[PDB]
Formats: C-alpha cells, structure tokens, sequence
C-alpha cells in the first residue's frame, strides 16, 4: 500500500501547561497579545455565553489542571480563522481549570450551525480539545447545548453515537451566573457517565 | 472565514500513544473505558486558526530576552512543519514551554527544589515563514522528578504545541533530545508502542544552525496529518 | 614516607589520544614533535599524595552548596575508582571542575556571552571511601563553543582529576554524559582513536543512585592504571 | 593475551584548569585548604628555593595558561604523601601560569635523591606534569637542576634520552630572585629547542 | 529498635508479573486498578523483622522428615539470596510449601485423587546464613491440575516466601523445574511478561549438589531490591 | 544506564500459602514457634488493642485465603525488628483469613510516632503486606487509627495521597469487641474504596 | 544530527590552472574578455596603488604556478560585485604567478572600512584565496595596510589572532614603483612568517 510521512506523535500537555497556554491562569506576567478565554468581545454579534465546567477523572475527582481549546463557528456558523485581539470575534480560544479555580469559564458567543462533508447541519456545538496531565492524545469532544435538544437530535455527528445514554454526556447544562447564560459542561474523562470523545 | 477544501489523512492511532497506559498512573483514572468514536471530517475538525495577525512580540521567540541573561545552554530550536505529503506548512503557530535549565517551572506547583532563574520565563511562540519554517531561541531545558513511580524523571523537553491547519492536525507534543537516555524510561515517552514514532520526537542536534560562539542549533521537524484536497466525495 | 611497592600497568597511548591531533589545533603547538621517551617506573612515578588529612569543607563535594542554589539539573555523579584489575582506589582525591549549566566557567578569561551563576562557582572535590566510591552533587554543565574550527562545541562535560595512588595513575580527564549527541563531533573527543575508549568517558545515567523527587545520578567509574605489585624485579 | 580492563582515556585540562585546580591563580576565592604552590612553609628543613618559568608553544609563544603539578621529595629525599597543610613541607604542590603571571613560581626546597628501582640514584627532580589546552595528555618531564650537573650526568633517567642536547632542556637556570635563590626553568612543548617529555 | 538508614532500589513492576494478568483467572478479581501511591521511603519501610530469635525446629527445613518416608523424587532446593547489587542477605527467612509427589497438598482444600503422603505435609523454613544460602530437603512435587483452563496443570513447583531486610524487600515466590514442558504453558508463570524474567524462577538441575544415590538437588538464586545508604538527603 | 540485577520476580502465593504460613490456621499440626497475631503480651506498655478486618476482592468478595503481614512501632515510635516470642511486644505479626476464619485479627498496641525521612512525624501506623491467590506481587498499605486525626492530618505519607478520599481508605475504625479497644480495618483489593497500596 | 549533502570536495588546481583561468600569463590566445589584475582604471576614486608580490612555498622557494584571487572593497568600503571590465572599479581580479614573471601584480584602490559583523570597523584589507598545483583546497588570507596602524590596531579580525607576531604577516609594506605608491604583500604559504590562513 501507499504510505505516507507519518505523523509526529502525541504527547500529554502535562502539568504546567498554564505556564506555555495560560500565562495568566497560571499567574505569570502575560504578553502583549494573548490567546485566552474570550472569544468575544462584549460588542461581538452572538449571544454572549459564559462556558463552565470542571472535568473529573475515572475517581470522580476534580482536574484541576486541564488545558482546553475551543473551536467554534462564530454567530454565523463561521469559522473566523484569522485570529485577532483586534477582532471583536475570535473561532479560537482557550480556557482552562486550576488549583485556583477547578473550573474553566469561557466567554464567548453560541456558535452558529455548520454543515458536515455531506451537506448536513450539525448542532452548534464548540469543539473542545483537552489536554492535562495523564492525557496521551488529547480528547476531542464537543459541547453541544441542552437549549438544542431539536438540533441535538439530528446531528450526524451525535448520532453516530451509537448509545443514547451516551450522547447525554455531550450536553451543556444551561444555567445563570450574575445574571449571565452559562453552560455547565463537566466532562467525565472515565466510568460512570463517561464523556464521547472523538476520532477524526 | 475558514473553508472546507481539505481532508486529513486518519490518525494512525496505533502510531500515537493509547489513552490507557498504566505505567503513566496518572492516564489511569485519565483515560477514557468506552471506544472513541470515529466521525468523518467537516469543516469543524478541517479548518483551524490563522494566527498570522497576532502581534508577536518581538522577543517572543526569543526565551533568552522575554522574560539579565538565563543561565542554561543557549541554542536555537528550529525545524519545520511539514505535513505527511511532506507539503510544508506555512505562518502556523508554534508555541513552547519548558523549564527552566534545572527544570524547574515558573509556576506555582512546581515545589521541585530547583530554583527559578530570575531571568527565565520559558515560554515561546513563533509563526512558521512561508517555508515552513520556525525557531526559538531558549536554553536546553533540564529533566525533573515526577510523583509517578517512586523514581519517575521525564527527559528534558520543550513542550510543543503546533496548530497547523487545523484543529485535526494541531497538536501537542514534546520534543525530546537526540540522544537523552531518559527517553526510553519514560513511561509518558512509552505511552507510545511503536519505536519509530518515537524516533519522530527526537529533535537532532544540527550544527548547521548553530552560531558558531553563541548558541546551537536543534532541527525538530514536525508533521503534522497530510492534507489533501478532498476527492470524489 | 610513601614506598615503591607497586608498578601500574603501562599505558595504552594508542587508547589515549595521541599529542597530535591537527583537528583540535591547540595541539598543533603544543604538541611535542619528538618522540616520548620511555622510562620505567620508580618511586618517583609510582607514588603520589594521600590527600587523606586535607580538611575539606563540609561541602567540598556538593557544587550545591559550596559557593542560593545554583541553577540546572541537580545530578550526583557517583562512581568508584578501580584499578584496572578492578580492586578499588580508596581514599583518593577526585576533583572536578566544570561550566554551569549555561556552559561559563568563573574565570576571567571566559568571555562566552553565558552568565555567570551568582550561587555556582563548579569546583568540587572529594575523596573516594573504603571502597573507592565518590560522589558529587552539582549541576549538569552545558556544551560551549570555543574558537577551533570555526563551529567548534564541546559536549558538557566535566573535569576530572584523579589523583590514584600515585602520579603515574594521575588523570585529567573528561566526563561525559551518556547519549550527548556532540560527543562524536568533537575534535577534543576525536582526539580519541578507538570508539571504545571514548565509551569509556561516557558516564551512564544511574537512576538506582538518584534520589527520587531530588537529583539524577551518573555514574562514571574511572578506571586508573592497574597496579600490581612488583614481582621479580 | 590476558588484557585487563583498560585504563580511562586522558583527556586536556582545557582552558580553565586554573577554577578547579588553581583558584588563586584564577583569581577566584579559595577554600579553607588549597593545594598551591609552596611546599615549604618558612621553617621546613631544606634550602628554599624558587622555582620559575615559562612555557612555550611551538611557535615561540608563551602559554600562558598551563598548571603544573610537581611531586618531589623533601630535603631528605623523603616523598612525603601524606599531605596536609600543618606540615612543614608537603611533596607534592601545584602552580601555574596566567594571563596575569606568565610565569609560574613554586616555593619549596630543592629535593633530596630518590633511588630508582633498581637501585640508582635519580638527580634531584622535581617530577612535573604539565597540563594545559592543547595537551591531551599531560606531559610529563623533569625539572633537574643547572647547579647539579654531576648527578645530572648519572641519572639513569637523564641517560635515557639518547641526544645529550635534548637532556639540556630539563635543567633549571639558577638564579636568584630578590636575593632568593631561584631556578629558572623554561618549557618549550614543541619545536627548537623542544622539552623532553617522558611516558611511564 | 530499627532506623532509618537504607533505602531500597525501586521495584521494576515491568519485570514482576502485573497485578492483571488474565490467563491466570484468579488475578482478575484480586488486583487493584488505582495505580500505587509511590511514596517515599521513610522508617516503615526501610525496616522489618529480624528472625534471628525465632525458635526453629530441627526438622524445619527438611520436609523428608518434618511430618516412613515420603514416596517420590528426593530432592534439594539450595540456593542463595542477594539483593540487585550482588550483595548477600543473611539471616532472612525463607519459608516454602508445595505438594506431594503426586501433586497433592496437605490441606483440607485439596481434593486432588493423587492421595496424600502418610509422611509428607510439605512445609519447611529456612533462616539464611551468613551468605545467603539456604537449602531444603524434599520430594519434587508433582504437577497438579487446577481450576484455570480446563486442562491446566500448574508446573511442578514450591512455593517460597523471603523476608529480606525490610519490609520494602519482602517476597513470595514460585520455583519451577528445569525442562518441565508444562512451565511455557502455565498462565501463572506467563504472568511475568519477560520470558528473561521467566528463566529467573527456574531451578535448575544441579548434579552438582545431589547426593548421589540417594537425592537430585535444584539451584535456585533469589535476587531481592537493592539497598543503598542515603545521600544528599 | 545502569542496570542491576534484576529482582527475583514474584508470585502469587497461591491457595495453599497456609500450610506454609500460618499453618494453625492451616489446621495442620504447628511447629514450636510461629509467627502469629499476637503482638503484644498483656503486659506490655502501650494501649492494648484488638485489630481485625476482612479482605475483599473486587467482587467484594471476601478473600478467605489472604495472608497478611504487619509491621508497626510499639507505644513508644520505636520498630521493634527483632522478633521473638518472649517479647512483651512484637512490630511484627502475621494474620490471616481463611475458610474457618474470615476475619483476621491481630492483638498489638496502637504504635507511637514516627518521623519521615525529612523529620517530619508521621500519624501512627501500622504497615500492612498482603498476599493471596490471585496477587501476583503483594500489596503495601498502611492502618492509621481514626482517633488521631490531628496526627493523622499532617502526616506527610498521607499527604501524598492527593486524593482526601483515597486517605480515608487508610484509616481504622476505633471500637470495641467484648469490651476490649479495638480497631478495623478492612481492605478491598479491587473496586469501590479500593484501598490505597503503596510502592515504595 | 541533521547531515547535509556533502560539498564537492577540493583538488588542487594542478599545473595548467593558467590555461584555464590566466590566459595571457599562460601565453596562449586570450579571449575578448578576461579577468584579471586590473581592478582600477585610472579615473577610480581612492588612492591608486599598485600590490605587488611573491609567494613562497614551504622551502621558500617561489610559486611561478600559482593562481591569485582578490577580493576589496573600494575607496569608499564597498564590495563591487558586479564585475564588470567597464567599472572604473571592480572589487575583484586574479593575478597569478608564472614562469615568466614570478610577482603578482595587481593594479588597483586602497580599500575603505567596512564593519565586521559586530558592527565594529576592520581595518582596510583585501581578501586573498590562493590556489596552485599542491593545495589540495585553496587558502584565504588577508592584506592589510601598513601605514594603517591605527586601524589595524583595533580590526577585530587581526586582533583575533592570538599572536600579534602573526597579525603583521598580513601587513603590506608600503612602497612606490614609477613613483607610484606601491604596497608589496609576499604570502608564505607554509614555514617562518607562515601567513595566517583562515578558515571562515
Ligand atoms: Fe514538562
Ligand atoms: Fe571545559
Ligand atoms: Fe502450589
Ligand atoms: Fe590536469
């Protein structure tokens, strides 16, 4: 068979990767120009959202130290890939949980529909990377929002879920926080209510 | 914004580490029991972000003035980012971090007793050139201690993250030293079962780059997933 | 008063560098152009100082604490001094110098653009136990270029003196780390015919002599001329 | 043949011998107890003497950064290994040339007459070993005296050397320093005039 | 009372036999999933019981005549224990039980049809000497079938237990005979993954210690974890 | 690197480990000495107490073939390494479980404090070894008492267990059995409050 | 390490270089356009001046076979790289030695400063790659001014020369031929006043 350069290999993020990816949350003098948890700016076009969760391991213990990349079309279901602090609206971002705060928090706008290869909407969701300690490859999931159970229920993507209990594990949990929309979203790395992760 | 004109050649996910390596006891309780689930690509695992516009420093990628001197050995890490067409992959961001010549992180957490360095911050990022091309300026990093086995220390690393063209290819990865004895002991470097994938993470020394009287030069090439035009779909 | 009881095995100076070695162009001057003159061994060659009585300071060995810490890896180099008929060299003076971890040296004459440590001054000695074992406690010390060719480094390394029971058995030697990717580069190195006697020089990482959660261990054995005693002379 | 284990391979001193093995003469502070240069303190028995010289490279040029190590008898032809700073005379001692002195000085006393195995008496040496940059393995020669040419002329080590003028090269040129009777003793590595070096 | 002046070369768990090992049924239940703590060494477990008080019987170490004679293979078990670095370990208890010729056990639990030996029970203890060695006399046991596979039959083999010098060195053990063909085929010795690892629990024939016309006798060295004094502390 | 020899590799102890050592508990005639439960005599110093527990495996099964073995500092923080049965007191016992008997027992005294390598005290404890059928290479753990948590809570052994939780699975039960002070300790191999084993 | 290809490796030049590259020194028909000693026309700025020498072989015997290439910058202390037989100036020439006229000759303009890459100024020079039948690869040299002691004194190029013995081979003398100022520079390939080759 034909066969290719193969790939760099994977490795964890391990347990400092604040200090590379997250200055800040790490509590290092950050630079000029930062990759961080705010996907918009409060004049960006969208529903501000504010994204939450904690992630536990297989012992139902927080992770205190995850790295995450979020991915997201903007508003319009497009993915603004010309990153820019200048931009009132970044696709990327990252956040991340620590010993400080085990919980991440994302600010950012609800991400419009995309279509799959096929033509195929798929719900709005934000693809999420995680990365920490203890993770060879880095996870990919998706966080899909429990306002978008009619969307949630046709996506190609969340379909191919084979287990319905386990698409579940996909599903931000809407809340408030000071009056803002917030989204729970606690990833289950293991065991019970174990979290869909992707290969693509 | 972003298109959706590229496919990814499959991980090989033999080739990468498992998510379930018990001698690494913190991917234990990390990694996932149930199967992942495989999708076909869409414009939301094909597309990724363009950092051309961040404003780099103009120290960013220099380790040696973005934080006095740091105290380490001096060399410039440079490669390219190529993917497994062996197409290079231009104005993609490279980010590093590692520790400090006694490896020691400037992070809280890190009670290893190695000092800081007051001049050390050990954290870079760089935009490959239209050739592919990226490089770093920083000191070698030094190996440290792990609460893992009773007597676990990873080999000295620069921790690598690469975007790339998307969010399919961007990983991250730690970049090992052409001949450090630790590699084959460590239970993170043995996440991966195959020896030739670990030969990939090997940076080699390259005298060619180096400044003769200043620093020297480590060629760490990446590849990331070939990229292909998508064909018949 | 020290006796001639003993003869040491004579030296292998095919296994040694030779004087001449046009690469590392030092050497091409201070070289001797005539021949060796062979000599056979007496007291005065086959005895030396017993450093027993000198009062090291309570860190003589530890680089650690001798001159805040020093910044770089924290290593024990450990080893044990033998003969070459392998009994072992107690009591011996085993001094080592070397570079901080970024490849300076605390002398005047060492311009090299790396800093100084304020906390690491690289001087150490010890004296080997009942058993010829001796053990230092520094920091790995980075490669530095110097003015050879015009792209010349030095693999880390670190100095060594062994005293040995006598002058005949006196070396100044070089450590070097297990795997140093320069180490085959070396014109200093290279100065070394047989890739066997450089393996030699090669200390061996040693994690049964690490202290978890502290320090990494090498162990480089030195082997001194193997004395025997006289027979029917 | 029976080969045993071999020997460690020698390796130069490099340029900053001085730091490890000359902290004074590098200029660098010094510990309780250093090895140096005088042998003899004031009331050792013997005469005392200065020993001084220069070493050149092959092109005529000072070396300025040699250290050497003697190891000699005492006044009595004692080698004196057990080294300590109370004593009177130690036997052994180091010394060295810089940037700053270009010549090196050893105070001790001129040495007794050591037999050599088989019996035969040895000219007063100082047994030295030079070690610098440039010199893989140390040299070893003799600094014999210009004032004992008589026993110069039986050493059994001197007779060795088979061209007569070469033997010239290892006798001190005594002289006398601040009314200090000294020796001079010039090492010439390579070229006219080059030192002899001896393997044992 | 103890102190806490050793410390003890970290098991490699690579070489043991895992705690999950399939084939070998039982391990399925009775092994953790959480990875081990590692925690240092610290007075606990850098000491352990002395057996040198233990009052030992006569006939204690000799299972020919500690319950006529027993029918079956007379042999000898000798061999001595060491520690990683080659070194002895003196008055440690080494204590072993295995089956009658037939394969049959003296416990209530044991069914097996081959019936028990009116002058067998099959259990002996053994202090070290002074160089490690201990030694027991015996019949060989027979291979016996067990409930693992439906035709699995353990290798003849004894089972020993050796305290060392801590509880840090403290193990249980199996030893097996040379040639026997069932030895490949045991999932219990197929628990340890290094077929290297493997030939370690092998007894081998040792014409040389037999006594002639009378019993065989089987070599069998135990290694026990390294000890080292503490440095740097 | 360097490599030493490798350790003898381990075994299970298989079912039969009873008639080798614990052999009463065997219900095989018993030798003169043996190494027993019985870890103090009545008179000696220190709090007398009863210890017992049960084993299971991850079935929650209980383990009726385990063997343990304890080690432990008498009243005073002191390790009592020299066994002997006319001892008052013994660091050193081993119990079992079996068919007949499910529950293990020990007779001892709660052990005094202990300091850590660094000097820092440990909360008294008891260490623990067990062996089984089905246990490849034994497992380490260590009994703290639940009547010393001030101790118990800066123990710096304890304080590497990063998870609170994981602590608690170390720690015995205080109680009483016919009025007696005891403690328990059970220990699940496998599963649900899987307890703590250590490597070291 | 990264390995490149490996450049062509050097031959000497051997006996006929002058066919191939000093035509008219060979005597054989030139063609229009030849490369040769005539850096300067009459009408180039700077001061005009004539180098002129010889070159010794290791027995100090003349190289009538050798072959000589410059390269200087202008009065100004600039590089002209384009070559050009026009240019009133060109920052290049060859010149050989033959059997006919043993002495170089080149015709051309004291060279200006020009800043090593430090930043700091070297004094005036010309660069010099000499080739001929025995070099197996060709060597590089310097010319430099004598009456430009001020300069030279600071080149950090010279002064990279450990022995200031062995900076002034690279001085040329001044001098007038036809009361044209003159500057003779005499290379010494191998021996005594051995010019100083680099290695760049
Ligand atoms: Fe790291
Ligand atoms: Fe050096
Ligand atoms: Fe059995
Ligand atoms: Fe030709």
């Amino acid at each position: 068979p034909i066969e290719l350069l193969p790939e760099t290999p994977s490795q964890t993020a391990g347990p400092y990767v604040h200090i590379g990816l997250a200055l800040e949350a790490a509590g290092n003098p950050t630079r000029d120009q930062e990759i961080w948890n705010r996907l918009a700016k409060p004049d960006a076009p969208g529903e501000h959202i504010l994204l939450l969760g904690q992630v536990y391991d297989g012992n139902g213990h927080l992770v205190r130290d995850s790295f995450l990349e979020v991915w997201q079309a903007d508003a319009n279901g497009e993915y603004q890939d010309a990153y820019n602090l200048e931009n009132a609206f970044n696709s990327f971002g990252r956040t991340a949980t620590t010993f400080d705060a085990g919980e991440w928090t994302l600010h950012t706008v609800k991400p419009g529909v995309v279509n799959n290869a096929a033509g195929v909407p798929m719900a709005p969701h934000i693809n999420i990377s995680l990365f920490a300690r203890g993770i060879n490859i880095h996870l990919h999931t998706r966080l899909y929002f429990d306002d978008e159970a009619q969307a949630n229920a046709k996506c190609p993507v969340l379909n191919l879920i084979e287990q319905p209990q386990r698409r579940e594990t996909l599903i931000a949990k809407r809340c408030e926080v000071d009056g803002k929309t917030a989204y729970r979203f606690d990833i289950r790395i293991q065991g019970e209510g174990e979290t869909v992760f992707f290969d693509f | 914004p972003a298109q959706d004109n590229s496919r990814f050649v499959i991980r090989d996910r033999n080739w990468h580490p498992k998510a379930l390596t018990p001698d690494y006891k913190t991917s234990i309780a990390r990694s996932p029991r149930q199967a992942l689930v495989s999708i076909p690509q869409s414009i939301s695992e094909t597309t990724g972000p363009n950092f051309s516009h961040l404003g780099f420093g103009a120290h960013d990628h220099d380790l040696l003035l973005n934080f006095g001197l740091p105290i380490g050995e001096r060399i410039i890490v440079a490669g390219r980012v190529v993917d497994q067409y062996g197409k290079p992959v231009p104005n993609t961001l490279v980010e590093m971090w590692q520790a400090n010549a006694g490896g020691r992180y400037r992070h809280k957490n890190d009670r290893y007793l190695a000092p800081l360095d007051p001049n050390f911050g050990g954290v870079g990022r760089c935009l490959t050139d239209s050739d592919g091309y990226y490089s770093f300026r920083t000191i070698k990093p030094g190996p440290y201690p792990w609460r893992n086995g009773p007597n676990d220390w990873r080999p000295a690393h620069i921790h690598f993250g690469i975007s790339g063209p998307s969010i399919a290819t961007k990983l991250i990865t730690q970049l090992y030293f052409e001949g450090d004895p630790l590699i084959p002991m460590c239970p993170i470097v043995k996440s991966i079962a195959n020896p030739e994938a670990v030969q990939q993470l090997i940076a080699k020394l390259d005298m060619n780059n180096a400044n003769p009287m200043d620093c020297l030069a480590y060629r760490f090439d990446i590849v990331l997933r070939g990229q292909r035009k998508t064909h018949f779909e």
